[PDB]
């Protein structure tokens, strides 16, 4: 697609099972999931923005697929308000910022 | 407003 | 021009007689510069991030040009850990996502 910005650039993702609506982000460094129990090991961090610091679980080579493009990669899961698909994923789809 | 990671 | 992801979305911005860097955020709606004055009455405002929220002081059509490109709107200032250009004066430029 092309997709303008006079609406949050919302979309489909599926991951594990789930079929979600991830906002994209040209502005975001990693993909950050809501609350989700996948299954796999994890390693805690630290990511950061307006507000401070929220600590997430990593999660290693999980395949994802943004509007029928796939991608593997790693995925934050922790309490944020809102699905990000971060330019770890966005740079493998070939996301392009065009103006 | 909500403005998104680091 | 056409910007991919594989580096953060980072552009020079003139925001009156002052050169900026910020990025092109399209997971933002609005634009929050780092504290730095400009022309103009403010108004206390509030934002959030994935941190949580966070206080603002808004103003008005502000001109801002960003690689040449000119938008004219609301422009916020406060604690970011980087300067956003948010989706508010993006749609200006007429920027879009392809892939």
């Amino acid at each position: 697609p092309q997709i303008t910005l006079w609406q949050r650039p919302l979309v489909t993702i599926r991951i594990g099972g789930q079929l979600k609506e991830a906002l994209l982000d040209t502005g975001a460094d990693d993909t950050v999931l809501e609350e989700m129990n996948l299954p796999g090991k994890w390693k805690p961090k630290m990511i950061g923005g307006i507000g401070g610091f929220i600590k997430v679980r990593q999660y290693d080579q999980i395949p994802v697929e943004i509007a029928g493009h796939k991608a593997i990669g790693t995925v934050l899961v922790g309490p944020t308000p809102v699905n990000i698909i971060g330019r770890n994923l966005l740079t493998q789809i070939g996301a392009t910022l065009n103006f | 407003s909500l403005n998104x990671i680091x």
